[PDB]
Formats: structure tokens, C-alpha cells, sequence
């Protein structure tokens, strides 16, 4: 009845809480998912940070600083939620540095223009929101509640990102080209944020059963594509996909095949920025040592 | 044009200092410091944006953006203290601390201005300055009274930067003409507030106040160190490449 | 167009690397190194001017300056290896080694090109390249087969640049089609001569040819690391502020 | 007759050579002068280095790299000449870093525009050349011969510096303002290169007697002003000096009073860049340690 009552709570949809009983594999898979979610928020600071000092207007710059401040904040919220399941913040953070845990594939791509920042703000935050909204009804309560607080905050910046893109869409010929190019370098990497196929998803069986995950990786990806394409046509831009078109009979946008061979390299640490990301965090950690140690020895007097 | 220039200096301090903290994003010793530094940089940029918009208004052409992106290093007028490089974490803290103590002294007296908007802006600004000063005074003592290694480091940061403090109390023709109308704060008067906060802060960390007589000035008339030029080169690139565009 | 594309790749390699060495000026371990470094940079810049000047000619528009100064990071076609930070002295040595070895191999064969100008440029260039390889090898042995510290920093300098060596032998549609006409040198045929030199050099330094497979390409088609944008902002700043002038 | 034969050489003007006999104070003063001459060449790299990565054209950039390569070279030549009098290169270089020896006052000023580089190339090299030409007939042979080799090389770059300034004098309105401002920040500091007054020159008595120095500090400075002013009028520029005008009756350009109080601060290490310059060299020396040490331990196998 231990396992049996749990099964019902899930099934009736009563939110699981920190000091409830839960299967050992359910706890471990949630530390894994929530940890990596926080890792994403932290790593995600780097591509965006890269353009702070270079942002084109004081306004756009102020918004970008706001955004990065809110990302650190969301990381901390997610580590709190993580720690309610028995793990240590510092323990899993060290796993991220070592590469023993992942973070979102998306931040292994570089910001090579200002348009990049807008497109991350619009598509990449858009893709993360589509996924986070669907996580608002996740079985675990601290997770699902964090997901609500976050979607509330993050979608303000998403609209900011979109407005930045709108400015380029409507600006000089040179501004339009800049955006088109950012879209081109980010569209496919955005789709991969949702994870592999339904045929190649080892976690998907359990996650759906325990209502940790509410929709399949392909389902959410399809939702994203359906929301986003009209947003692209609105800006008078295109998506780098010859096979993309609307399919009357199914009422979805049918879209092209993902380069899974790239996806596999990126998650296995051989993407573009992958190393320059871990290096950056590893460096911030090691050079920061004397500072944390000083803070400790001071709190002792 | 005097008032205009006086405004610009205050805004320049904020804008340039802001850029420096930008560089720390993603690279702090912990996430809590990262977020703190972002939070400070954001306040300062807000302050910059306010002062800049007032100057533009006073001149009646351009705006915050033209003033930040279309001026060259010879026309910038930030203090020399803020343009210094981040260095390690102490070099950042030490600079921040001398700057906060001075902002807390400045804005206090400056909300009392006979210029509405300078007083109006300093009123909003003094609220943040004290939070900055709590943060920076905090670490100053955390590092000063930390380990052997951190204390030496914090001492040498304080020393490296000291010579630029002279400029905080340097009163030129513009300060004087405007401080005789209670518009500007005369910087020589701020010395006692600053020194009383900073000597005690340093002493309380078991570090020593530097003994060199601080002597470097020049930022305000556009005579900068060699650090500003490549800062601006980075800050303005996109605007230089594609001028007069809505972003 | 394909020939222009190629000239630009070669010319951009030299120009970018050139910029990197510029930063070492005044800052080297000893004066002789300073002078050595200034000189290598001047040769490389020299090489850049000829390749770009030719490119400008194939194009029938602009010149070495327009190509150097009015293109953004998405247009530069340099190797990702040339843009990496200078780091510590061993970092700079490692990059220069991998590069000169490559240049020696490449220009030795490019003086054969059925395009006279390319051949003419590489004939001048190979003379310098051999001096550079002497220099960069010079220090590889000195630091690997030196003190424990130095051998160690040198081992790491090599480890951290290694993933980029992939691009020296990557051949794309432009390298292939121009190589069939015997104008270009297929980068793939350069592997043999490069490995023979470098593998030897590293092992003579009593160090390790890294086990990890290299995978970083893209520079040649405008997809760079996050280091180039900031170089181009520092390098182009003035031309951007004041375009269309004579200097 | 030891002292007596020396007196005659110097007089009839037979150059002195490394393994001759010479007064102990004559040796000490020449190590001092020649050492500081080399120190100048090395420090002078920093203000010029500052603009390498930023130079406006590939041509101008190449010239600047040439120039800085030639300065290092001239430093080494001057240390060689220095060492012929019994000193060690490394010994006196360490004194430079400690501030126990000087280098030219002029390099404690910062390069704040590209015009600065041209003006250094034209006025500052010009002022060094006026001084070095007069040193070609110095009593000591290794010094005097070094001065010939150098003037030959350095004046090629001086004409380059002048041509760079010519380009600005003849360019856009913005370019002309840039040069005028460089001139304005460099004219006075250039005049101080020649040293203090004839009334305040402790070394002058002996130096002139031993024909180490051929003309007084004021005499050379007067020469420089006389050569340079028409060059300024040629460019259609001005000099920041209200008192400057041509005096028919003496046939010289009479010029304003030097701010000696500034001069005294600058030489005593309290100028604009003094600290930044020694810091830069001190850092290059300390961080370079492990490299010199590795080179040593390698030459031992
Ligand atoms: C922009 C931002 O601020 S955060 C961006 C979005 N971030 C997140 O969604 C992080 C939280 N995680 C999740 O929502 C889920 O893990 C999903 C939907 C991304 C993936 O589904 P899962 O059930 O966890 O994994 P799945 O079985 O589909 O895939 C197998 C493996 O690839 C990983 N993976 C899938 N997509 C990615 C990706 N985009 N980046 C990195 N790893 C990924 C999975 O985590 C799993 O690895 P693991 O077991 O070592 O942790
Ligand atoms: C740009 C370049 O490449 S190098 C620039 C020019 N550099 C040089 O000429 C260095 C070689 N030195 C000389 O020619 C001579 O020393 C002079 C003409 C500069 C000065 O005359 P001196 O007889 O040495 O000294 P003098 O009695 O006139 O002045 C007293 C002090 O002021 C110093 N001094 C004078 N001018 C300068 C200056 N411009 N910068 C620094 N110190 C100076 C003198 O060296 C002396 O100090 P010291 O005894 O500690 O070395």
C-alpha cells in the first residue's frame, strides 16, 4: 500500500510533497531533471552575458541585464526545489562542472550578433516556456509551483526578446538580414531543446506514468512549431526548412527532419561552445575559491 | 552648458562603472555574487539613463543613446576611478567600495540641490547607493578579515586604486560655479563624509589606509587613462557600424 | 568568386593572428621575445596585405582596408585557431606552432599554384614561415623540455588548443574545386606533412600528442567562436567612427 | 698624466673606447645616461603598442609594428653600448623597474587617439632626433656610433609619423580636430624632453667639459622649436602657446614658459602614466619568470 497509495495520489493528481513517500527511482529521476533545469539557467547566462557590454541601446542593455539577473534567480529557485528531495546544491553543481550531469543543449551555440540575443529571447525562451507551461501540472509540487513562478517571470522577457526582433524585422535592410541569419543559426537548435524522438526516449516511459512529464518530446516540439511559425511570417521572415508547410488534413505544421547526428554530438560535449562554457564555469569556480574561503573564515569571528 | 556638463559627469560615472560590472556576468565566485553584481550594474545603468536623459534635455538635442554611443573618449567625463579594470574580485570590490561611499555622500547632499531634477534623480539614487555600500563594505571586511591570502589581496587592491581617489574631491571651475548656487555639490566638502566612512571601514577590516598622497585626476575634462578607449570601442561597435537605427 | 573566397581565407588567417600578436607588444617575458613577436606579427600582417590586396582585385572593388575593416564577424573567413586568446606565454607558443607548421607545409606547395599571384605571394611568405617555425618550435622544446612547471603549462596549452587543429585539414567545396584546377592546395593533403612535423616536435619536447579527436570547424564559413566579435570591435573602431577617409 | 692625457683626447676630440682609462665619475655618468637612453626605448614601446590593434589602416598598422620592432632593437643596441662600460644589462634594468633609474619623461603621457601616434612619430621622435644628432659627436665612441646607427633608422619612422599627421591635416574636419588636439596634449610635454633649464642642470657642468653633452638643454630645445614651428604652419595647425612668435632681432622663435612644477612631478613618478608603465613592465617581468627559467634549464641538456 506504500507503492499503492502513491499510485493513486499521482493518478488523482494530488501534488507530491517533500516529506511524502515516493519510489526511490522517482526521487532520483526528479533530482536529475530539476538539477539539469537549474544547470541550464546558470549556463544560459554565458551566451547572454557575452552581449551585455555590446548591446546597441541603453534600454536593450537594461532589459538584457534584467534578464540575466532573473536567470540567476531562477537557477537558485530550482536548486531549492532540487534540495527538497535530499540532494545537495554544491554536490550536483560539481557534477555539472565535471560533465557528469547535463544542461540544455541550446547554450552550446554562440552569440555572434546582436540579433542572436533577440532570437534567443524570442525562440529559445519561447521553446523553454512551451515546455515549462506543460510542466505546470507536473506530479511533484515544489517543481510544479516553481514552474508557475518562473513562467510568470520568464514570459515578460520573452515578449521583450520578441520586441527586439520586431525592431530588426522593421528596421534597415541590414537589420533584417541580421535577424534572418540569427533565425537560421538558431531554428534547428531550438527544436532540439525538446529532446529526442518518442522512439528514442529512455526516460519517457516512466516519466509519463508518474506524470513527471505530461506530454511527449515530439508533442511539445510540435506545439512549439505551431505557435512559432505564424510569429515568423508576421515578422516577414522565413525558417531554414524547405520541407515546412501547413498540413490541412492534420491541422499541424509538418516540418523537416532533425539532424540527430548533430544532436548526439552536442549533448556529448562536442558542440561549438560546449567547452568554452564548462571552462568558463570551471574558471569562475576555481578563481573564486579564495573568495568563498575568505567568506567562511570571516563568518567564524 | 555648465549644468549640462555637470549632469553628464554624474551619468558618465554610472555608465562606465556599469559596463565594468557587465563584464563580471557569468564569472563570479558564486551565483549570489553574480546576481548582486548584476543587480548593482542594473541600478547604475538606470542612474546613467536618468542623468543622460536630463543632459540631452538640457542641451535640447539627442538623447541617452546618442550621448552614450556617439561620443569618443575625449568627451567622456567619468571619474578615473570607474574606468579601471576589474582585476580579481578584490580589485572589483575595492573600486566599488570607494565609489559607493562617495555616491552615498554625494546623493545625500545632492537631493538637497536647488535643481529640481538633479535632486529628483539623487533622491531615487541614494536608495540604491546604500544597498551597494552595504554589499561592498560587506565584502571589504569579509576579505580584509578573511584568510591570510585574501587579506593580502584586499590590501593590494586598496593600494593599486588609491591614487585615483584624489579626483573624488577635486573641485574645478564647473563644480565651484554651480556649488555657489547650491545646484552642484562641491567635492572638497564630501572629503570628510568619505574619509570617515572609508578609513573606519578599512581599519575595521585590519587593513591599513594607504600612505601615498593620492594625486591622479583628469577624467572630468576628458583626459582619461588608457583603459577607456577599448571599453568604448567595445560598447559602441554596433552603433558605429549601423548608426541612427531603432533597436 | 571561389578564388576570391580562398584568397580571403588565407589573408584573414594572417590578419587575425596578426592582431593577436599585436597585444603581446611590450608585455613579453624578455625583450628579445618582444622583438621576435613584433617581427612575426609584421610578417603576418605583410602576408595579410598581399592576400587581401589580391582579393580586392579579383573582386574589382574596395581594397585591403575595406576588406579588413568593413566586414563583420559573419564575413571573416579565418581559422578558429587564429582567434583564440593569447593566454599565458605557453598558450601563445602552442598556437603559433600549430600555425607555422601549417604555413610551412601550405606555402611550400602554394608556390606551385597555377594562379601566378597566389604562387608569387606564397613564395615571399614561405621564407618568413620557416623563420616562424624555427621560433615557435624553438620555444616548444624550451618549455616542454624545461622546468616541471613549464613542461606542465606547455602540455596544457597544447591540450586546450587541440580540438581546433581539425580545421587545418578540413576541405570544402571551394578547396576541392580550386584544387582540381591546381590553383589551390587540398587541405587534406597537408595532414601528412603537418603531423610529421608537430608529432615529432611534441614528442621531442617530452610531451603528449593529445588522444582526443578534433572536431571544431566553421571559421572558414563565418561561424566563429565568441572571441572574434570583440577583436573586430577593437580593430575596426576608428574606421567605423570615421569611414571613407585616408590615413 | 693619466688624467692629463685623457683631458687632451677629449679636447682634440679623439673618441674614447671601452678599454681606455677614464675618470671614475665619467664612467658612472655614462652608464647613467646611456642606461636611461635604453630604458626610454623600452618604455616608449607601451604608448605606441597601445594603438597597434586599433590603427586605422593596414598600411599605418604595419608601419607602427615596424617602428616598435625598431625601438626594441635600439634598446638592445644601447644596452650593449652600456655594458661596454662594465655594467650589467639585467642589473640596471632591475633599477628601472624599481624606479632607481629614470626613463624619458615623455612616455608617462597616454595615447588617447590615433592622432597621438602620428604626433609622437613626428614631434616626439623629432625631439629625440634633434637630441641624438647633437649626440653624434659625443666623446665616447660606442655611444656616438650607436647614435649614428640610430638616427639613421629612427628618422625613416619620423618621416612616416609626419606623413600620418599630414594625412590628418588634409583630411576631413574631424581628422584636423583630432590632430590639433594631439598637438595640444603633446607640444609642452615634448619640450620637456630636453631636460631642465641651464640654471637648474646639475649634470651640465661636467657633461659639457667632458664633451659627453655637446649643447645645453635650452640650446637643443631652442633648435627643436625652430625646426618644428614651420612644420606646424605647413600643416595649417597651431601650437598651444600664446607667447610664441618669431623674433627678427635674434632670429629665433621666442616661446612661452614651461610648467616646471609639472615637469618635477612627472620625473618624480607622479605623472599620468608613470604607475601604469612601471606596473606594465613589472608585470611582464614577473609573469615572464617561469619562461626565462624554463629557457635556462633547457639550455642545460
Ligand atoms: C532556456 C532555459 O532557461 S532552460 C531550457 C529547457 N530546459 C529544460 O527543459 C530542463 C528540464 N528538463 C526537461 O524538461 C526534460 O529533461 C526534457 C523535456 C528536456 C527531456 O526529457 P527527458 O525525459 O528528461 O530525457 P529523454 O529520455 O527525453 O532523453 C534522454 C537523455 O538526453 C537528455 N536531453 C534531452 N534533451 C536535452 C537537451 N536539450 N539538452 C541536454 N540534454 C538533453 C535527457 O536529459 C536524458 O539525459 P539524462 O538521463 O543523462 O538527464
Ligand atoms: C623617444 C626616445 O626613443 S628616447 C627620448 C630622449 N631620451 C634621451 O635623450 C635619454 C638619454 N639622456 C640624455 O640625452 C640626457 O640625459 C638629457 C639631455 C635628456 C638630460 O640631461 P642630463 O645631463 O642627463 O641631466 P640634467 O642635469 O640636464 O637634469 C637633472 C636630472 O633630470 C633628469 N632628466 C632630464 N630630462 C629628463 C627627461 N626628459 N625625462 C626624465 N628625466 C630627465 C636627468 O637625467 C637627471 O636625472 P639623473 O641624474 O637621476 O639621471
Amino acid at each position: 500500500t506504500q507503492e499503492e497509495r502513491f499510485e493513486q495520489r499521482i493518478a488523482q493528481e494530488t501534488a507530491i510533497e517533500p516529506q511524502d513517500w515516493m519510489p526511490d527511482a522517482y526521487r532520483k529521476t526528479l533530482i536529475r531533471q530539476i538539477g539539469q533545469h537549474a544547470h541550464s539557467e546558470i549556463v544560459g547566462m554565458l551566451p547572454e552575458g557575452n552581449w551585455i557590454t555590446r548591446a546597441p541601446t541603453l534600454r536593450r542593455k537594461a532589459i538584457l541585464l534584467a534578464k540575466v539577473q532573473d536567470e540567476a534567480g531562477h537557477g537558485l529557485y530550482l536548486y531549492s526545489a532540487a534540495e527538497t528531495l535530499g540532494c545537495a546544491r554544491e554536490d550536483i553543481y560539481q557534477k555539472m562542472l565535471d560533465g557528469r550531469m547535463k544542461y540544455s543543449s541550446i547554450f552550446n551555440y554562440p552569440t555572434l550578433s546582436w540579433a542572436d540575443i533577440g532570437v534567443i529571447g524570442w525562440l529559445v525562451d519561447g521553446a523553454a516556456i512551451v515546455n515549462q507551461v506543460a510542466l505546470c501540472r507536473t506530479s511533484y509540487g515544489p517543481y510544479a509551483r516553481a514552474m508557475v513562478k518562473i513562467c510568470k517571470e520568464e514570459s515578460f522577457h520573452q515578449r521583450q526578446g520578441f520586441e527586439a526582433c520586431m525592431a530588426l524585422a522593421q528596421g534597415s535592410e541590414a537589420q533584417k538580414q541580421m535577424l534572418q541569419d540569427a533565425i537560421n543559426r538558431f531554428w534547428w537548435p531550438a527544436l532540439m531543446m525538446f529532446g529526442p524522438n518518442d522512439d528514442n526516449s529512455p526516460n519517457s516511459a516512466r516519466s509519463l506514468t508518474w506524470k513527471i512529464k505530461r506530454f511527449t518530446n515530439d508533442e511539445l516540439r510540435q506545439r512549439f512549431v505551431d505557435n512559432t511559425v505564424p510569429q515568423v511570417e508576421m515578422l516577414g521572415m522565413t525558417v531554414p526548412d524547405p520541407d515546412l508547410h501547413f498540413d490541412t488534413e492534420s491541422g499541424h505544421y509538418r516540418f523537416g527532419e532533425i539532424d540527430w547526428q548533430e544532436f548526439n554530438e552536442v549533448i556529448n560535449g562536442r558542440g561549438i561552445c560546449n567547452q568554452e562554457r564548462l571552462d568558463a564555469k570551471r574558471k569562475a569556480w576555481e578563481e573564486g575559491t579564495w573568495v568563498r574561503e575568505a567568506a567562511l573564515a570571516h563568518a567564524q569571528k | 552648458n555648465q549644468l549640462t556638463a555637470y549632469t553628464l559627469r554624474l551619468g558618465d560615472n554610472c555608465l562606465v562603472l556599469s559596463q565594468r560590472l557587465g563584464e563580471w556576468c557569468g564569472h563570479a565566485p558564486e551565483l549570489e555574487i553574480d546576481l548582486a553584481l548584476a543587480n548593482i550594474g542594473l541600478d547604475l545603468l538606470g542612474q546613467a539613463r536618468n542623468f543622460l536623459s536630463y543632459a540631452a534635455e538640457l542641451a535640447g538635442e539627442g538623447d541617452e543613446d546618442t550621448l552614450a554611443f556617439t561620443r569618443d573618449e575625449r568627451q567622456f567625463s567619468n571619474l578615473l576611478l570607474v574606468e579601471q579594470p576589474n582585476g580579481n574580485f578584490a580589485d572589483t570590490i575595492a573600486r566599488q567600495y570607494f565609489i559607493d561611499a562617495w555616491h552615498v555622500a554625494l546623493f545625500t547632499r545632492l537631493m538637497e540641490s536647488r535643481d529640481p531634477q538633479l535632486a529628483a534623480i539623487s533622491a531615487k539614487a541614494i536608495k540604491e547607493a546604500r544597498y551597494h555600500l552595504r554589499f561592498s563594505r560587506g565584502w571589504l571586511e569579509r576579505l580584509g578579515n578573511g584568510t591570510d591570502v585574501s587579506g593580502q589581496k584586499m590590501q593590494q587592491a586598496i593600494n593599486k586604486l588609491w591614487r585615483f581617489t584624489a579626483e573624488l574631491f577635486d573641485a574645478d571651475e564647473i563644480d565651484i560655479a554651480l556649488s555657489e548656487e547650491g545646484i552642484a555639490v562641491d567635492p572638497r566638502t564630501l572629503r570628510a563624509a568619505w574619509e570617515a566612512e572609508v578609513f573606519a571601514g578599512i581599519n575595521e577590516a585590519t587593513l591599513n589606509v594607504p600612505q601615498e598622497q593620492a594625486y591622479r585626476t583628469g577624467g572630468k575634462k576628458g583626459l582619461h587613462t588608457e583603459h577607456l578607449g577599448p571599453m568604448l570601442a567595445e560598447m559602441q561597435y554596433l552603433q558605429r557600424v549601423l548608426p541612427g537605427q531603432q533597436w
